[PDB]
């Protein structure tokens, strides 16, 4: 769990790299087909949800 | 580019360069 937040999904693959969690979430969103502007613009709301 | 600069958090002032303008001038 600690690894996921700090390093996202990168550590399982190899040595962990530190990335911002907000940025990490954005990368996952792209996977689902939603651009990054959507996550950042609605970032305040998403945290609450 | 999709928005206003105020909405995003942690955005840093910087200059973005366009290749097209130089050639036009
Ligand atoms: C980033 O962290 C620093 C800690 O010194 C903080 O001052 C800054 O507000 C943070 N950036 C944000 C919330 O965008
Ligand atoms: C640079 O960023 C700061 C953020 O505090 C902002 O107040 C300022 O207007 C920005 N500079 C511009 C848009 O030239």
């Amino acid at each position: 769990l600690a690894g996921t937040i700090t390093s996202g999904w990168t550590f399982g693959a190899g040595a962990a790299l530190q990335i911002p969690f907000a940025m990490q979430m954005a990368y996952r969103f792209n996977g689902i087909g939603v651009t990054q502007n959507v996550l950042y613009e609605n970032q305040k709301l998403i945290a609450n949800q | 580019v999709s928005g206003n600069c105020d909405v995003v958090i942690g955005i840093v002032n910087n200059t973005v360069y366009d290749p097209l303008q130089p050639e036009l001038d």
